[PDB]
């Protein structure tokens, strides 16, 4: 009974440490807990924009805190069985970083154009067999347009648990797995990443180990 | 994990208050082709571009002043219901050091 | 390749059910893993209308007790002058200090806090 | 409880905005 | 070579037809022939690169490189 | 191939062209099921009869919806709703009555 992959590391929450990579004062050291101006608020991110500081939203850490852990222990457990995250990321503020990531790790990124269907239409533009991102981490859901990434849509005409790094100028919709924060400090972004990279790289080994471990029986 | 309100309470943007006529020193978190977009810390980052008096020693981990002046920029126009932002402050810069 | 229309709001229970229907003969292999750790506020496919009338949204105007101590500082004398990092957290330098100092001394007062206000001035400039 | 974020009297106020006519008729 | 090729259009292939292309150019298709993209995915997926879904994976991963030269040159200072 | 597919309206718009003018167009609509809940629309259109049909096969298989029923004879209770202008009056009967509606509702 070579299954146990399907069962043993899912019974357990944070196997990975994953609480232990960051908390809530690695968040406040970082200025994620900010937002946009409140002008273009959305109205589903009332319940997380705890309060503002002169047209400046902020948002509470603990929420935070919670959200990222949900969305690292998603994305670990995924990984687990190869699972193709993508990362998204057209602001151009740290595409450099999160293609570095990416490269580092086994997960790949959107941070281009996104032309006639790369999810949706990826038979002709790519082979038949091709199985698509089961992931989808939006490192910028925000493009240089006043528009959230439209690559939402596309995930959720494909049934893909996607995770985004939300925050008021977003609209949290359809997303699995939204992870409030400041987008605009590049502390918070180079620490989102790193922590990242560490979690994949983690979930990765761990995988490879116990699965050999387990075929080995 | 620490207490909540303190870390809340005690924090650079929260210390900072509202920042008016605020002389802050920072570094450059990224070279630009022709600008010179200072951070340090706040909201938002100046924009300007490299000035004649001494324009070589802002590196990539300097330390420079600036002034901090309208961290927002913002503006309803005629039919936009909502704003429109720039990310962007604009301050008058003073000198190295 | 299973139900991905956006009416409802989440896939799990899609999937599920189209499993369950006969559709779907293998499993892929998310299912244990959302299964397992649960979203906080989940999709739900919900009309995102906006704030016209009185549809307000409580949001509480964050304000720290330091705002009255600052105000007093830079209206009695100069604007700020001193650098200020920012980068590392909880930074110090000169006007910080003087905040952190006021904090320490505030409240407890009771009296009048100009008179210490005054004595911190002349002791920093002087 | 005061390391928490409590709206207070709203300082920052700046006096009456006077155009010109402060008080010279 | 093409001499055996020349020889043969000369004598047993001359077609006549004014066009350049149509006439009898017999040769190995090795070369004649264009490739495109062979396997793009191995064991459980995993393509050539992390540029896989933004088409033309290699145009980009070029210009991903080129950025990144650009970065460590200012790092260091037809 | 467990699905079964069934023909529901056909319209014969008369689509522009150009050198022709007016030319009878079809809109094909599909509803992809095979009992135990599952049901989905399609959406689609053209000129010929085959490809229009496969067309909305396809569009329809892809979005496709497994509805929550209760047993086979009749679902949980009476939904009403006003999509637009449509008016949705659903009655929950039990052995003994017999499918009494639109022939299209009987499809479906
Ligand atoms: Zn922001
Ligand atoms: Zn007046």
């Amino acid at each position: 009974f070579n299954d146990k992959i399907l069962n043993e590391p899912l019974k357990h929450s944070d196997f990975f440490n994953v609480k232990e990579l960051f908390s809530v004062r690695s968040l406040f050291d970082a200025r994620v807990h900010l937002g946009h101006k409140a002008g273009c608020r959305h109205r589903f991110m009332e319940p997380y924009i705890f309060g503002s500081r002169l047209d400046h939203d902020i948002i509470d850490l603990e929420q935070t805190a919670t959200h990222l852990q949900l969305a690292l222990n998603f994305t670990a457990h995924m990984a687990y069985r190869k699972g193709i995250i993508l990362f998204i990321s057209r602001n151009r503020q740290f595409s450099y970083l999160i293609e570095n990531m990416a490269r580092d790790c086994g997960e790949y990124a959107h941070t281009r154009y996104f032309r006639g269907g790369m999810l949706t239409n990826a038979r002709l533009l790519f082979g038949p067999t091709v199985r698509l991102p089961d992931l989808i981490i939006f490192l910028h859901t925000l493009n240089n347009i006043f528009e959230p990434h439209v690559a939402v849509r596309d995930a959720a005409k494909m049934n893909i648990p996607t995770v985004g790094i939300v925050d008021t100028n977003c609209n949290p919709c359809l997303i699995t797995y939204p992870v409030p924060g400041n987008d605009d400090s590049p502390l918070a972004v180079h620490l989102y990443c790193r922590l990242f990279q560490t979690a994949i790289t983690r979930a990765k080994e761990k995988r490879q180990q116990v699965e050999a471990l387990y075929r080995l029986q | 994990v620490e207490s909540f309100a303190s870390m809340l309470r005690h924090s650079p943007l929260t210390q900072m208050g509202p920042a008016k006529d605020k002389l802050v020193i920072g570094r450059i978190f990224h070279i630009v082709e022709n600008d010179l977009y200072i951070d340090f810390g706040g909201k938002f980052h100046c924009v300007c571009r490299r000035p004649e008096v001494d324009g070589e020693k802002y590196q990539k981990g300097t330390r420079v002043r600036l002034r901090l002046l309208d961290l927002e920029l913002t503006s309803r126009f005629l039919g936009a219901t909502t704003d429109t932002t720039v990310l962007e402050a604009n301050a008058v810069l003073l000198g190295i050091q | 390749a299973g139900s991905r229309l956006e009416t409802v709001g989440s896939i799990f229970s899609r999937t599920r059910d189209l499993v369950r229907a006969g559709v779907l003969k293998e499993k892929p292999l998310w299912f244990d893993v959302y299964d397992a750790f649960p979203p906080l506020r989940e999709p739900v496919f919900q009309r995102p209308r906006v704030r016209y009338g009185k549809a307000k949204a409580p949001i509480q105007d964050i304000w720290y007790h330091e705002d009255r101590i600052r105000a007093k500082f830079y209206s009695v004398y100069g604007s700020g002058q001193r650098a200020f990092d920012l980068f590392n957290p909880n930074f110090k330098s000169t006007c910080q200090r003087f905040v952190e100092k006021y904090t320490e001394l505030q409240k407890l007062g009771e009296t009048d806090e100009e008179k210490l206000f005054v004595e911190t001035g002349k002791a920093l400039l002087a | 409880n005061e390391d928490l974020p409590i709206s207070m009297e709203n300082p920052y106020k700046e006096p009456l905005k006077k155009c010109i006519l402060c008080g010279k008729h | 070579t093409q001499e055996d090729i020349d020889r043969a259009i000369a004598y047993l292939f001359p077609s006549g037809l004014f066009e350049k292309r149509a006439r009898p150019v017999m040769k190995h298709p090795e070369q004649i022939f264009p490739r495109q993209r062979a396997i793009q995915w191995g064991e459980d997926g995993r393509p050539f690169h992390y540029l896989f879904y933004t088409g033309k994976q290699s145009y980009y991963s070029l210009m991903h490189d080129v950025y990144g030269m650009l970065l460590n040159l200012e790092k260091h200072q037809r | 191939e467990d699905f079964d597919t069934r023909i529901l309206e056909v319209r014969n718009v008369f689509t522009m062209t150009a050198k022709e003018g007016r030319k009878k167009s079809i809109r094909v609509l599909v509803a992809v099921g095979n009992g135990k809940g599952a049901a989905g629309f399609s959406i689609g259109k053209a000129t010929d009869r085959m490809d229009a049909f496969r067309k909305a096969k396809n569009r329809a298989v892809h979005h496709l919806h497994y509805i929550e029923r209760y047993e086979d004879h009749t679902i949980f209770h009476d939904i009403s709703l006003r999509f637009k202008r449509t008016h949705i009056k659903m009655k929950k009967q039990p052995k003994g009555y017999g499918l009494r509606c639109h022939r299209a509702i009987i499809t479906i």
